[PDB]
């Protein structure tokens, strides 16, 4: 069977943006495909704000998180392919998931 | 003091 | 913040559907509010197909499971709250999940 | 011999 990760993802994406909280998407920045402003890259990893405010066009499909955000003003197109999402959560009161190490994106 | 994320609150 | 359930509900019905599994929603019978052929309940509980061939407009809210089903050909209307949605797994290979005990439903 | 769920497999 395919991996649980993206459908977790979207699960607790919606729980959170439901709730009230800010999403923040923390990123294993060194996985292949993986494009992110590497300025920001910080050991070996990046968190993303994933709230429809700090986005634009967010697609959470199952083999990748695309979506345009701003970075000092300057805009650019992310793409995260899913065994690079490590985890979710509220920027608030830290609620979320850190997902299981599936085998398939090792 | 509270760190955010690496994008801005706002796009 | 409000329960989780419903949306790990969601998702693991889309994981399942997605990779070709039944639908199995085990159902604590006793609950309240739980309207379900009494005939076919058993040591409290009842298990549904929830498959989209088991099923018509089934509804998948975040307080409640509501659709149609045929017994013995007979068609009727379920309405399951939340609360009495204990777990959701693959006919096949019972891969799933068993909801935890969230507080508010007790 | 599996036993399955207690609705009707088609609606
Ligand atoms: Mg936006
Ligand atoms: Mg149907």
């Amino acid at each position: 069977s395919s991996p649980k990760r993206p459908y977790l993802l979207r699960a607790y994406y919606d729980w959170l943006v439901d709730n009230s909280f800010t999403p923040y998407l923390v990123v294993d920045a060194t996985y292949l495909g993986v494009n992110v402003p590497v300025e920001y890259v910080k050991d070996g990893q990046i968190v993303l704000n994933l709230s429809a405010s700090a986005t634009g066009n967010l697609q959470l499909t199952n083999d990748f998180i695309q979506f345009n955000a701003r970075f000092k003003g300057v805009s650019r197109e992310l793409y995260i392919p899913m065994g690079a999402a490590l985890a979710i959560y509220a920027r608030e009161n830290g609620d979320g998931v850190m997902f299981e190490p599936e085998e398939i994106y090792d | 003091g509270r760190h955010g994320a690496a994008n801005d609150e706002n796009y």
